[PDB]
């Protein structure tokens, strides 16, 4: 996905985060400890006008 | 002494993973103490005769409470049967931290480390074997004095699932005189501990002057609650949702 930086607070101990889908949605950085978004990228179909 | 029961007025709720959500409804399936259960309440207060600490027998999870102040019940031995032949856990709050001694221990016919610092050592005889050691934080562990209002409501959760012992915790600063009362607050985790050996009983390592306190024991359950997570991420409801027909709707 794109990992876009986030913008809601962890509780200082969680690590994953997920949506009502129970889908990956956020995650904690290990290294400087920051919550980051994720979108992912497949995006639609291709249609022809003729 | 007899245990005189009380009720548990929705207590015991603590994050089971360290995932995170957000105003969503999720519905669990976990070892959790059951909503009004009969908690064998250890009335502490003997000025009767609170050294009854007998090797209770460590269920799946065990709601070791405490409305102390000074952490009266300053360790916790576990084991299988207590008998020097048991590579034995002890987590003890002493002057140093809360240190967790996985080891060996070589036990008496009345195993424990008794108060004396843990020095009756019927626990503790030679470290010949010693898996790991966990010696946690050094913090403010100063023999532990204070009392009066039950204001560090000293909630414990202590589970033991494929040799990982976790035990949850919180400290909550409210004011109350007796056993728990309503209110609710969720429990978070404070440590997991990796090692492999099993547990079947514990005890509860008073600091010997029996004496004045109170605690409660209580004991989980795998039930299948509905917690209800807010904007900031916290518990702040839940349903024990084998309980009642409203609860099973819910």
């Amino acid at each position: 996905g794109v990992l876009t930086e986030s913008n809601k607070k962890f509780l200082p101990f969680q690590q994953f985060g997920r949506d009502i889908a129970d889908t990956t949605d956020a995650v904690r950085d290990p290294q400087t400890l920051e919550i980051l978004d994720i979108t992912p990228c497949s995006f639609g179909g291709v249609s022809v006008i003729t | 002494l007899p245990p005189a029961y009380t009720n548990s007025f929705t207590r015991g709720v603590y994050y089971p993973d360290k995932v995170f959500r957000s105003s969503v409804l999720h519905s669990t399936q976990d070892l959790f103490l059951p909503f009004f259960s009969n908690v064998t309440w250890f009335h502490a207060i003997h000025v009767t005769k609170r050294f009854d600490n007998p090797v209770l027998p460590f269920n799946d999870g065990v709601y070791f409470a405490s409305t102390e102040k000074s952490n009266i019940i300053r360790g916790w031995i576990f084991g299988t049967t207590l008998d020097s032949k048991t590579q034995s856990l002890l987590i003890v709050n002493n002057a140093t931290n809360v240190v967790i001694k996985v080891c060996e221990f070589q036990f008496c016919n009345d195993p424990f480390l008794g108060v004396y610092m843990e020095s009756e050592f019927r626990v503790y005889s030679s470290a010949n074997n010693c898996t790991f050691e966990y010696v946690s934080q050094p913090f403010l562990m100063d023999l532990e004095g204070k009392q009066g209002n039950f204001k560090n409501l000293r909630e414990f959760v202590f589970k033991n699932i494929d040799g990982y012992f976790k035990i949850y915790s919180k400290h909550t600063p409210i004011n109350l005189v007796r056993d728990l009362p309503q209110g609710f607050s969720a429990l978070e985790p404070l440590v997991d501990l990796p090692i492999g050996i099993n547990i079947t009983r514990f005890q509860t390592l008073l600091a010997l002057h029996a004496g004045a306190a109170a605690y409660y024991v209580g004991y989980l359950q795998p039930r299948t609650f509905l917690l209800k997570y807010n904007e900031n991420g916290t518990i702040t409801d839940a349903v024990d949702c084998a309980l009642d027909p409203l609860s099973e709707t819910k």
